[PDB]
RNA sequence: UUGACCUCAAAUCAGGUAGGAGUACCCGCUGAACUUAAGCAUAUCAAUAAGCGGAGGAAAAGAAACCAACCGGGAUUGCCUUAGUAACGGCGAGUGAAGCGGCAAAAGCUCAAAUUUGAAAUCUGGUACCUUCGGUGCCCGAGUUGUAAUUUGGAGAGGGCA
RNA sequence: UCUUUGUAAAGUGCCUUCGAAGAGUCGAGUUGUUUGGGAAUGCAGCUCUAAGUGGGUGGUAAAUUCCAUCUAAAGCUAAAU
RNA sequence: CGGACCAAGGAGUCUAACGUCUAUGCGAGUGUUUGGGUGUAAAACCCAUACGCGUAAUGAAAGUGAACGUAGGUUGGGGCC
RNA sequence: UGACAUUGUGAAGAGACAUAGUUUCU
């Protein structure tokens, strides 16, 4: 199937084929407007690995978000505080950006919802990414019993608690005694453990 | 979250409803208590299983 | 409860305790721990010499578990044998058939030497020993056998 | 194996029958496939070397698997994974412009 | 605030501390709705019997292995030497684990002998309809005990073949501890030329 | 000259959806200082308050890129305990989890990557009939730049044999 | 109780061949934040950027030789809370 | 310094974790109350597995681990003979 | 202010395997 041959071509990003393609598609890109709809995925072995169908009620959308640091906003650098807390510049933001592009979409189309996203490509102003989006109300998914999960009302905007694949990783769930603090998820396994559980029968 | 129940020894209590059982033998303690008891043939009194 | 409560006892004496002179003001010697090196130092050396500075090696990651060894000497024993099967076999101190107690499975790790068995053969499962305790044993016909 | 039958020492452990049980093959994760093979040669021909490795077997032509490995580590992210990155220049190298 | 010959206490209340106290009034209240949906289920259930049938395992580490304990559930090779799919199994309150591996047989026979006795002690009703009323045993895990397995005798011969087991231990522990010198020794002597 | 195809537009075009509220609890972003340290900056208060986004009846987590080092264990979650411990810390003030063990509840799985290639086997919509949370015929349309069946690592698939 | 949905669909034994498994990701440098995690617990930013007997973990940095232990970078899901 | 006068409010608490002491239970062990059982239902009654503290110490650790002896000798010791 | 990334295409000149051109800079 060529879909195993473009998984791999993929992997070779610093190989000419694939830069005459990332440099002449990343102009493409970023002359259109910051959203706009893809027409089909640019990169259809990797949509549908995570998770794209070509049929009637599946979307794909490309977005631009700005790289870089969180300039922490403060009028004039000014803190009023501690000097633990007097910085403006070296900070990071704890979402990624693939978030961020998600979450600009999903709100672009909030009839949609934001299955997954993957990325594209990237000059030094801009991330790009791809967003594959599923309209939970065309029957096309609410028959079809493998999506239609994403129908459901505790999947609105899954994308802006961190449940899509991006948001589970910077919320940090995953198992194990690298995660302990933040795996349950973080303030909830904080608040577990700073709880003072009276018994009737004071143990 | 002021306590309210308290915990006694299991055994404390046994120790306790058991000397509890035995006064109610004792006559001179059940007519202590108030209970109306000089007209009651004996103690323990015992009554027929068909009660 | 509260009648008992000293300060029960208090009402009507203006300082409730407390001295007119001294008061019972905020926190006089600072919060908590405070000064330890300094306006309270007369009582932690003394009470609680010790207490500044390291010692020894850090241990990222111990699991008490790892060191699971409960102790029991030659002192009891004999205790980890049911009363009644027990003079059956004091009496009747033989080979052929004496006693096998898997003290692992009574839940010990090493059998000590606290002091004097009598002269009874007892075969002891143990996973670790210390000298005497194995050499008391055999001085009354008993082994130590090594499981785990 | 077999452990020893005491509680220290060197096979330290209980003494059990064994069994050794039907192997995994979330446990052949790795492994190769001759589909994979294929593709991912096919791919190479099809798109090439690439700068830092173009940099890389010439480096070993004119300094060998030495400094090439202490290049490719930092390169790469690490000394394991240069290893096996020389070791593919290497073999670039060999069944090309030589046999 | 030190004072007095006090043990040094470690109270940490300096959060908020009265914004998460949980005290469980509601205990009693919750043995009740716990009873109370428990029987909901045990109807609800049939004649099927609350729980899955478990495994003998050996526990972890070298404080419980001693001990053995019921595991989470049979593992592919015990299901199938005891002669029903996986698949099914599950099907007959019997729990499947496909994580776990078969590495002694003394557990294995036992699993499979545990899956013998449930499936001789059970009856399944056909798919058709008679229903043939049968009455739940609520447990299985009650039916079905997990024993401690009998290791040896109350007496036996007093076996002396002298090696004070003491000495036995750091001769052992020692042969690991220079295990790794006294095999550079070894290559160092053989590098001789 | 006439018909596509890609990509992008327009309709008061056909049907649908989002907004706001609430917010005890829940997924996140963001983020103090009062305070404590008997001063004070690291620390602490607190990954707390205020600010912003987003859900449900619960949310989230979840069938191991886990725990372990055992004779090994076996998704998640919560309690008892581990533990005021290991560890962090002007190693000062202060902070501080986890593995095992018992218990509550249990339940498990599906895509991606495979030629159906002797037959796109699949689907939205329109429409006529019906036994209308839907079914059937016909037609536009989707879809091969891949819709179905099969397969999901515990496996499993193509041959052959019983 | 009415339709037999079927020349349908699934389970099991042996032989043989095969066994496809997620990429600006894993990982590395660094910066900042955070954590009990201490030559660096999680998180993000920027540069580098993998493999297929590979990869990740193994709570002291590194080179070598082994062993154990899972299978990441797509997904769903009741209860106890 | 406060206090014109009256009434009525008005200040050493509760909790977590502790020291000495005392009472009670049981005693080399002890703690039923996470939980299950059960009930005339937030009560009482019952209970299996663990756990906690205690029954071993000492070293930073690897580790080792408590009878020469009527569990010693001496000197005061109540009480008893 | 420097490095890297954004960043490509020529031509002359220096620069190494040590006076073939893959590469680097004026
Ligand atoms: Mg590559
Ligand atoms: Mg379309
Ligand atoms: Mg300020
Ligand atoms: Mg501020
Ligand atoms: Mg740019
Ligand atoms: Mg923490
Ligand atoms: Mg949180
Ligand atoms: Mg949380
Ligand atoms: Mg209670
Ligand atoms: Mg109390
Ligand atoms: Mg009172
Ligand atoms: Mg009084
Ligand atoms: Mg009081
Ligand atoms: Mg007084
Ligand atoms: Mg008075
Ligand atoms: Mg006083
Ligand atoms: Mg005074
Ligand atoms: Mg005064
Ligand atoms: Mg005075
Ligand atoms: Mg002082
Ligand atoms: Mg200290
Ligand atoms: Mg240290
Ligand atoms: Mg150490
Ligand atoms: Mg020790
Ligand atoms: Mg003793
Ligand atoms: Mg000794
Ligand atoms: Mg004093
Ligand atoms: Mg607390
Ligand atoms: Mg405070
Ligand atoms: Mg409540
Ligand atoms: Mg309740
Ligand atoms: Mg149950
Ligand atoms: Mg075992
Ligand atoms: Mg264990
Ligand atoms: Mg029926
Ligand atoms: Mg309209
Ligand atoms: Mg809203
Ligand atoms: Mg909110
Ligand atoms: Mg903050
Ligand atoms: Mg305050
Ligand atoms: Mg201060
Ligand atoms: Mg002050
Ligand atoms: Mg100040
Ligand atoms: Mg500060
Ligand atoms: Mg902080
Ligand atoms: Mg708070
Ligand atoms: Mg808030
Ligand atoms: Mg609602
Ligand atoms: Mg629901
Ligand atoms: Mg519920
Ligand atoms: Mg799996
Ligand atoms: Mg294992
Ligand atoms: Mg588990
Ligand atoms: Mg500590
Ligand atoms: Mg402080
Ligand atoms: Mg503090
Ligand atoms: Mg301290
Ligand atoms: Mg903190
Ligand atoms: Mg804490
Ligand atoms: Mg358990
Ligand atoms: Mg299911
Ligand atoms: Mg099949
Ligand atoms: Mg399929
Ligand atoms: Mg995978
Ligand atoms: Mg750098
Ligand atoms: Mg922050
Ligand atoms: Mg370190
Ligand atoms: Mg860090
Ligand atoms: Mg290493
Ligand atoms: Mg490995
Ligand atoms: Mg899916
Ligand atoms: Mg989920
Ligand atoms: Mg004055
Ligand atoms: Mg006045
Ligand atoms: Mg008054
Ligand atoms: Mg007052
Ligand atoms: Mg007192
Ligand atoms: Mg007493
Ligand atoms: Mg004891
Ligand atoms: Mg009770
Ligand atoms: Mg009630
Ligand atoms: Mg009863
Ligand atoms: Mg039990
Ligand atoms: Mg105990
Ligand atoms: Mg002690
Ligand atoms: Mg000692
Ligand atoms: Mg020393
Ligand atoms: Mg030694
Ligand atoms: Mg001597
Ligand atoms: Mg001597
Ligand atoms: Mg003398
Ligand atoms: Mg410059
Ligand atoms: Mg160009």
């Amino acid at each position: 199937g060529a879909y195993k041959y473009l998984e791999e071509l993929q992997r070779k990003k610093q190989s000419d084929v694939l830069r005459f393609l990332q440099r002449v598609r990343v102009w493409e890109y970023r002359q259109k407007n910051v959203i706009h709809r893809a027409a089909r995925p640019t990169r259809p072995d990797k949509a549908r690995r995570l998770g794209y169908k070509a049929k009637q009620g599946f979307v794909i959308y490309r977005v631009r978000v700005r790289r870089g640091n969180r300039k922490r906003p403060v009028p004039k650098g000014a803190t009023y505080g501690k000097p633990t807390n007097q910085g403006v510049n070296e900070l990071k933001y704890q979402r990624s950006l693939r978030a961020t592009a998600e979450e600009r979409v999903g709100r672009r189309a909030a009839n949609l919802r934001v299955l997954n996203s993957y990325w594209v490509n990237q000059d030094s102003t801009y991330k790009y990414f791809e967003v594959i989006l599923v309209d939970p109300q065309h029957k096309a998914i609410r028959r079809d019993a493998r999506y239609n999960w994403i129908c459901d009302p505790v999947h609105k905007h899954r994308e802006a608690r961190g449940l899509t694949a991006t948001g589970k990783k910077s919320r940090g769930i995953n198992k194990g005694h690298k995660f302990n603090n933040t795996k349950a998820g973080r303030r909830k396994t904080w608040k577990r453990q700073n709880t003072l559980s009276l018994w009737r029968y004071r143990k | 979250w002021r306590k309210w129940n308290v915990k006694v020894n299991h055994n404390e209590k046994r120790y306790a409803t058991a000397s509890a059982i035995a006064a109610t033998a004792v006559a001179s303690l059940v007519l202590a208590r108030g209970h109306r008891v000089e007209k009651i043939p004996e103690i323990p009194l015992v009554v027929s299983t068909d009660l | 409860p509260s009648r008992f409560t000293k300060t029960r006892k208090h009402r009507g004496h203006v300082s409730a305790g407390k001295g007119r002179i001294g008061k019972h003001r905020k926190h006089p010697g600072g919060r908590g721990m405070a000064g330890g090196q300094h306006h309270h130092r007369i009582n932690m050396d003394k009470y609680h010499p010790g207490y500044f500075g390291k010692v020894g090696m850090r241990y990222f990651h111990k699991q008490q578990a790892h060191f699971w060894k409960p102790v029991l000497n030659l002192d009891k024993l004999w205790t980890l044998i049911p009363e009644d099967k027990r003079d059956q076999y004091l009496k009747s101190a033989s080979k052929e058939t004496a006693p096998v107690i898997d003290t692992l499975a009574a839940g010990y790790g090493k059998i000590l030497g606290k002091g004097r068995i009598p002269n009874v053969p007892v075969i002891v499962k143990a996973r670790f020993v210390s000298k005497l305790a194995e050499e008391k044993i055999r001085a009354a016909g008993g082994v130590v056998e090594l499981i785990a | 194996t077999v452990k020893t039958g005491i509680a220290i020492g060197l096979n330290k452990g209980k003494k059990v029958t064994s069994m050794t049980p039907a192997p995994k093959i979330s446990y052949k994760k790795g492994a190769a496939s001759n589909r994979t093979k294929f593709v991912r040669s096919l791919v190479r021909e099809i798109a090439g070397l690439s700068p830092y490795e173009r940099r890389l077997i010439d480096l070993i032509r004119n300094s060998g698997e030495k400094r090439a490995r202490k290049v490719a580590k930092k390169r790469l992210g690490s000394f394991t994974r240069a290893k096996a990155k020389v070791e593919e220049m290497n073999n670039i190298i060999a069944a090309s412009r030589r046999h | 605030a030190i004072s007095k010959n006090l043990p040094i206490l470690k109270n940490h209340f300096r959060k908020h501390w009265q914004e998460r106290v949980k005290v469980h009034f509601d205990q009693a209240g919750k043995k009740v709705s716990r009873r109370n949906a428990r029987a909901t289920r045990a109807a609800k259930i049939a004649p099927r019997p609350l729980d899955l049938l478990r495994p003998v395992v050996r526990a972890p580490t070298v404080k419980y292995n001693r001990k053995v304990r019921a595991g989470r559930g049979f593992t592919l090779a015990e299901v199938k030497a005891a002669g029903l799919t996986a698949a099914y199994a599950r099907t007959i309150g019997i729990a499947v684990d496909h994580r776990r591996q078969n590495r002694n047989q003394e557990i294995f026979d036992a699993n499979v002998q545990r899956l013998k006795e449930y499936q001789s002690k059970i009856i399944v009703f056909p798919r058709n309809g008679k229903a043939p009323e049968a009455e739940q045993v609520l447990s299985a895990a009650a039916t079905f005990p997990i024993a401690q397995p009998a290791t040896d005798v109350e007496a036996r011969a007093v076996q002396d073949n002298g090696e004070s087991a003491f000495r036995t231990l750091r001769l052992a522990r020692s042969e690991k501890k220079f295990r790794g010198i006294r095999e550079k020794r070894a290559r160092e002597k053989a590098e001789a030329e």
